[PDB]
């Protein structure tokens, strides 16, 4: 078969001796070759740079809105803010882990998120 | 030679803004008041173990220290990380290098990336095949050595290289002084100020008052 295909921490790479070769022949189902792609998604709080086809709206300020920034879905009154985000930081967090401020992905300004007005009746 | 690190080698643990808060974090940090091995860029470029990860720093006036080598055997039997600054530029490679007998910069590459007066501080660590670089740069008033007092390092570069590291070395530009300290898995408590900035820290395992 196609013996040009061979086998041997997380995301470890390593290049009797260790290699063995697959006998991939069309006559082989479990003994047949399969291709595999593994997609790893880097969620981390830097700027996003691989995003879905979902089209951006305009921005809205000083009014309660059902926002989404880079997949960060939420609801609140968005307002301009004085928070000095360092260049590597995209989001800011509350004591409760809930996002308290964001940097917008298209214009690099910083918004506070304030939850919409509420109380007991 | 040797010196003591004092309150140095803290870095921002994640890319999240925080302010007016004391935040606990557990990570590979340089321990407070630890020893660091000291070397002189004058009159010194040996191989070093890497262990869990490395703080590296240089006190400078002429830019002699310009890069690093990392890997396991450093002998072309495996892929090995090379990092270099060349004036205006940064270049990074992972080839199966057969390195020089005494590495200096003259005044399968499965991955590639491109882009005393002062203290330069760096942190290097390898996690899940990613190699992570943090740094800070400052003028200094102390002529001799690492300064006492507190400052924090920021993430600059993060590379998905998929390579093992247990030895490293530093690269001199040839025809100042430099420092090495191993990180440890430590809990730190970090004071984020009103201006989003880490401005104080406690290494919890330093002493009973720190606990
Ligand atoms: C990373 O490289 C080191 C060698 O520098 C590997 O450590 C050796 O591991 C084998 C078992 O696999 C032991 O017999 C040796 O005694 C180890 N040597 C040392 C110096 O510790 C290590 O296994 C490699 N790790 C990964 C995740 O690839
Ligand atoms: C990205 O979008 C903003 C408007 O949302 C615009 O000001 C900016 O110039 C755009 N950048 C590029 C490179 O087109
Ligand atoms: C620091 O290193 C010196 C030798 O250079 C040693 O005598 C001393 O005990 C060490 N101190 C600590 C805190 O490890
Ligand atoms: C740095 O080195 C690269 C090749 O490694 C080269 O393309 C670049 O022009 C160099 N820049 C300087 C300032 O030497
Ligand atoms: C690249 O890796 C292969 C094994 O996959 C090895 O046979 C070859 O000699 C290596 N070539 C270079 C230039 O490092
Ligand atoms: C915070 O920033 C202001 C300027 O925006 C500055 O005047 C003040 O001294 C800073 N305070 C601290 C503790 O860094």
């Amino acid at each position: 078969g196609n013996y040009n295909y061979l086998y041997r921490k997380p995301f470890e790479r390593d290049i009797y001796f260790p290699l063995q070769s697959y006998g991939f022949q069309p006559t082989n189902v479990g003994y047949q070759p399969y291709r595999v792609v593994v997609l790893s998604f880097e969620l981390l709080h830097a700027p996003a740079t691989v995003c879905g086809p979902k089209k951006s709206t305009n921005l809205v300020k000083n009014k309660c809105v059902n926002f989404n920034f880079n997949g960060l879905t939420g609801t609140g009154v968005l307002t301009e803010s004085n928070k000095k985000f360092l260049p590597f930081q995209q989001f800011g967090r509350d004591i409760a882990d809930t996002t308290d401020a964001v940097r917008d992905p298209q214009t690099l300004e910083i918004l506070d998120i304030t939850p919409c007005s509420f109380g007991g009746v | 030679a040797y010196t003591n690190s004092f309150t140095r080698g803290v870095y921002y643990p994640d890319k999240v803004f925080r302010s007016s808060v004391l935040h606990s974090t557990q990570d590979l940090f340089l321990p407070f008041f630890s020893n660091v091995t000291w070397f002189h860029a004058i009159h010194d470029n040996p191989v070093l173990p890497f262990n869990d990860g490395v703080y590296f720093a240089s006190t400078e006036k002429s830019n002699i220290i310009r890069g690093w080598i990392f890997g396991t055997t450093l002998d072309s039997k495996t892929q090995s990380l090379l990092i270099v600054n060349n004036a205006t530029n940064v270049v990074i490679k992972v080839c199966e290098f057969q390195f020089c007998n005494d590495p200096f910069l003259g005044v399968n590459c499965t991955f590639e990336y491109v882009s005393f007066k002062n203290l330069r501080e760096f942190v290097f660590k390898n996690i899940d095949g990613y190699f992570k670089i943090y740094s800070k740069h400052t003028p200094i008033n102390l002529v001799r050595d690492l300064p006492q007092g507190f400052s924090a390092l920021e993430p600059l570069v993060d590379l998905p290289i998929g390579i093992n590291i247990t030895r490293f070395q530093t690269l001199l530009a040839l025809h100042a002084a430099y420092y090495v300290g191993y990180l440890q898995p430590r809990t730190f408590l970090l004071k984020y100020n009103e201006n989003g900035t880490i401005t104080d820290a406690v290494d919890c395992a330093l002493d009973p008052l720190s606990e």
